[PDB]
Order: structure tokens, then sequence, then C-alpha cells
């Protein structure tokens, strides 16, 4: 019984770190463009650019 | 009188000079670039106030 069980529990755990991975994966993305927001919100904030520019 | 021609046209291009130069389409000497702030720095509230003048 413990043998079988123990089995299913590494697979149950496998696809629990694999639900981690592909959630990580999504948050990778998600700081990539939240990073380029905050470089272009800079660029915004410089005087020299006009209305149009922002 | 003859004089005073050169000096009425000469005030008139110092006029011109001053609501003409402008950067990409924002002026510089008309008097409407006040202050303004250039961020100058990698986080917030890092920039420098350059004021232009009429």
């Amino acid at each position: 019984v413990q043998s079988r069980g123990l089995d299913v529990a590494v697979r149950n755990a496998n696809d629990g770190i694999s639900i981690a991975q592909t959630a990580e994966g999504a948050m990778n993305e998600t700081t990539n463009i939240l990073q380029r927001m905050r470089d272009l919100s800079l660029q915004s904030a410089n005087g020299s650019n006009s209305k149009s520019e922002r | 009188v003859a004089i005073q021609e050169e000096i009425t046209a000469l005030n008139d291009e110092l006029n011109r000079i001053a609501e003409t130069t402008s950067f990409g389409g924002n002026k510089l000497l008309n008097g409407t670039f006040s202050t303004k702030s250039f961020q100058i720095g990698a986080d917030n509230g890092e920039a420098v106030m350059l004021t232009l003048k009429d």
C-alpha cells in the first residue's frame, strides 16, 4: 500500500512543480512588460517631451 | 531717422528670434517654456528644473 501510494505521491508532487513552473513562467513575461512600462514612464517625465510625445 | 530704421528692423529680428527658436516644435525663448523638470535619474523625484525666460 505504501509503495503504490508513494508513486502516486511523487506524480502529484511533479504535477505540483508543473503548475508552479507554468505560473512562474507567466510572471517572467509579466515583469518584463512592467519594466518596459517603467522605462517609458521615466522618458515621459523628461520635460523635453511634448504633450504629443506623452 | 535712417539709423532708427536699422534699429527698428533689428528689434523686429530680436522679437523674431524670441518667438521662433523652438525644439521640435516646443518654443523656447517666447516665454512659454517657463520651468521644466528633466528626470536625469534612475528613480522618481531625481529631476532638475530648467527655467527658460522670455
